[PDB]
RNA sequence: GGAGGUGGGCUUGGAAGCAGCCAUCCUUUGAAGAAAGCGUAAUAGCUCACUGGUCUAGCUCCAUGGCACCGAAAAUGUAUC
């Protein structure tokens, strides 16, 4: 879900900056995936 | 939201200011409030939209509003009739037809003021107005 | 909470600018007399900006304050001191910065006209409050004359008996003698309550 | 009963405590009293490498932390849980 | 493991949830119904009691019928057995000092209350009171 | 806060003065329902006072004396028992049937204290029989 | 462990924590809300606020702020030092 501005939703989603742009990956839900 | 009663009308646009009256303000009527960091202009529909946002927010959290009321003041009122020609016309031959009011907003005016029993669920509606408004505001309080 | 200061010889823009920019507050002590005459100081901006928030009262100026006015070098040299009240804090609109600290002397026990809030206390239990009664607290802060010595720290009103449609006027406030209200007629209500919607 | 899982990794601060757990009060000498566990040596890490855990027949699965803790405590709380 | 419910004494168990509320604790129901019939004939009938069953893994479980709830006991001794929706504006009965004393004492002998004195279990049961709509005289 | 911990230490200490026999037991692993059952035998049948308290905090209460011999029994999770002074043992005997029966709870017990001296379970009878401190010595 | 009043009270052909409302109150008191999320035709359960020791050490958020980052796609060929 390529976003201009990610948003952590589930209390187990965590932000990761790699290769330049920040993903937000959520362990529990495979739905709270975001890429800034 | 409208200076509906008789007024001179066709107001000179007038350029926007670099500042407000210089004394650091205090709050007019309620515990928590909001203020404009940067000057500019706000349209009546914009301000009313922010008001909808806030009233409906406390209404939603009736859980904190079902006690009585959660009182709010909005302290800006539309002043200047922003006019505009049609979408296809030769410049000139008169002035626009008045099509929407505007309100000068300086660098320190208090747009919103209120006392919602929860500071948490008041600062929570703080950031929920700059989304629907034109300028950058700030969460202040008494 | 001794505040520290170092003098300045300044007027308006040009110099107070550099004071602020290095971090310093142009402040002024003076006596309740006239022309008005006390030294022209600079508090340290660190000292003042931290102090107003620490009190937690945006009118912290209700409290007599005490100044070391260093004249010399180093962290300080013990010099002329001050017992002055803050009558005015010129807080900047822009973000919350500070511009000016106004200090009037009261060291002598001489009277002053100062600010005291009305913090609401009985709000735990009150008949209208338990009907739900809410209100428009017309007055949150007031000005009281009176000496320098016995100055209160604040007025903690007693709203425990705010009857359903009744109100605490100015007279009902718990004053002290020689702190004559006398500057407002007591017919100004300082709260009420009304049963609006359950 | 069931299995112990001694893991221990010689990188972190090493005190004689976890080596106490390895040599004595757990090994063959203590498997004499806990023989249906097949105690052996594992050489990898889980978390705070001396994180010794014992998993029972329903698995109270009792476990204690690294070198700075007393070995006697690891023994007794893995054996109580 | 160990759970306490508020099932009566004359019948066996709550019929509608009889299956899965307890029957995946591996609990053995039939001989337990017989045993509870025994406990009920031992005790007196027609009073909603609290029961504190404990189950295990070894196909062996036990069942303690200690005592009835003191608050529903209050309701049954007074005459109004209801739990109102507004405990703070709808009060049901008028309890007295001696019914308080008797109810607490008969529960004092039972494991229901760890309180030893009379005033402390009195306050416990008048807490039960003020939870619903009960008005202790004095 | 600090004021809370000082009050907890003082109340534990005042109980330590009016008791005459103390039992210190590991109580980790145990369900709440079992603790309520233990309390019923402990208070209704033996009139005893039980507290689970922090080891650092208990040291300060035993610091008042005479339970200074119970200092090394505060390593790991501690439940204390204070029996009434006019009452001799009984709680100690219960804490044993209650330890032995409840193997799912894995209580490691501990050392009790009478005559001001912590005594071993094998030596409990020998120390109890001899009234004077170091009477055998 | 997140207890027993408790499966609260109500709805309900089914509601115990979770289709859904009142209620936030009882007590054990090691914990505990009339269980947060998920669901289970109700269940149960988790884990959740809420746990004892061990950890062995400088940790965490408040802003004064400074320079970074992301949003930021055109036409023949880099083509905005």
């Amino acid at each position: 879900k390529v976003r201009s501005s990610v948003k952590k939703m589930c209390e187990f989603c965590k932000t990761v900056k790699r290769r330049g742009r920040v993903y937000v990956i959520c362990s529990s839900n495979p739905k709270h995936k975001q890429r800034q | 939201l409208y200076p509906k009663r008789t007024k001179y009308s066709k107001y000179r646009k007038g350029r926007c200011s670099r500042g407000c009256k210089p004394d650091g303000t205090k709050l007019g009527f309620g515990r928590y409030g909001i203020k404009s960091c940067k000057a500019g202009c706000l349209s009546y529909r914009a301000i009313e939209a922010a008001r909808r946002a806030i009233i409906g927010h406390f209404h939603r959290a009736m859980s904190g509003q079902f006690r009585r009321n959660g009182k709010i003041w909005v302290r800006v009122f539309a002043d200047l009739p922003i006019t505009g020609k049609p979408t296809e016309v030769r410049m000139g031959r008169g002035k626009g037809n008045p099509t929407g009011w505007i309100a000068r907003v300086s660098t320190g005016q208090i747009l919103f003021e209120m006392d919602g029993v929860s500071l948490a669920n008041a600062r929570q509606a703080a950031t929920l107005a700059a989304h629907k408004l034109c300028l950058s505001t700030k969460f202040v309080q008494w | 909470q001794t505040i520290q200061a170092i003098p300045r010889e300044a007027t308006g823009r040009g110099v107070s600018a550099r004071d602020r920019t290095i971090g310093r507050i142009p402040a002024v002590v003076f006596p309740q007399s006239l022309v008005s005459r006390k030294q022209l100081l600079t508090a340290d901006k660190k000292q003042i900006k931290s102090i107003i928030d620490s009190v937690g009262l945006p009118f912290f100026c209700s409290t007599t304050f005490q100044l070391q006015i260093r004249a010399g070098q180093g962290s300080s040299t013990l010099v002329e001191s001050g017992r002055v009240l803050p009558l005015k804090v010129h807080r900047d609109e822009e973000t919350g910065k500070i511009l000016n600290l106004v200090f009037v002397w009261a060291d002598d026990g001489e009277k002053l006209k100062v600010d005291v809030p009305v913090v609401f206390k009985g709000l735990d239990h009150c008949p209208g409050l338990q009907k739900g009664g809410n209100l428009r607290t017309i007055r949150s802060t007031l000005k009281l004359l009176g000496p320098a010595e016995h100055i209160p720290s604040k007025i903690e009103v007693d709203v425990s008996n705010l009857d359903i449609e009744d109100k605490v006027l100015l007279q009902d406030v718990v004053f002290h003698p020689s702190l004559k209200l006398l500057s407002k007629n007591e017919t100004m209500p300082v709260c009420k309550i009304v049963a609006t919607s359950p | 009963l069931s299995k112990v899982r001694i893991e221990f990794n010689t990188l972190d601060p090493r005190l004689a405590s976890c080596v106490e757990f390895l040599a004595q009060c757990n090994a063959r000498k203590a498997k004499e009293s806990n023989p249906n566990c097949q105690v052996l040596v594992k050489r990898r890490t889980d978390e705070q490498p001396p994180q010794i855990t014992v998993t029972f027949v329903n698995g109270v699965e009792e476990a204690f932390d690294a070198a700075a803790t007393s070995a006697q405590s690891i023994r007794k709380m893995i054996l109580d849980k | 493991a160990t759970i306490r419910l508020t099932v009566p004494a004359g019948g066996a168990r709550p019929a509608p949830p009889v299956g899965p509320a307890l029957g995946q604790y591996r609990l053995n129901l039939m001989a337990f119904c017989k045993d509870f019939n025994a406990r009920t004939q031992k005790y007196k009938p027609d009073t909603p009691m609290a029961v504190t069953i404990t189950a295990f893994k070894d196909n062996s479980f036990e069942f303690t019928v200690k005592s009835p709830t003191v608050s529903w006991y209050i309701k049954k001794a007074a005459g109004v057995d209801k739990g109102s929706t507004r405990p703070g504006h709808l009060s049901v009965t008028t309890l007295s000092v001696r019914h308080v004393y008797e109810i607490a004492k008969v529960k004092q002998t039972d494991p229901f209350c760890q309180y030893m004195p009379l005033e402390s279990i009195c306050k416990s049961i008048i807490g039960t009171a003020n939870s619903m709509g009960i008005k202790i005289v004095q | 806060s600090l004021r809370r911990a000082l009050l907890v230490a003082g109340k534990t200490k005042i109980n330590l003065e009016n008791c005459h026999f103390i039992t210190g037991i590991n109580y980790n692993g145990l369900s709440v329902k079992q603790l309520q059952e233990l309390r019923g035998i402990l208070r209704e049948n033996t009139n005893t006072k039980l507290l689970v308290a922090k080891n650092t905090l208990v040291y300060k209460a035993l610091e008042g004396t005479k339970w200074e011999s119970l200092k090394p029994c505060m390593k790991g999770m501690n439940a204390w028992l204070f029996v009434q002074s006019e009452d001799i043992p009984a709680a100690l005997k219960t804490f044993i049937n209650f330890q032995k029966e409840k193997k799912l709870y894995d209580n490691n017990l501990g050392g009790a204290v009478f005559e001001e001296k912590l005594y071993a379970p094998q030596d409990y009878k020998v120390i109890e029989t001899m009234p004077s401190r170091a009477d055998v010595y």
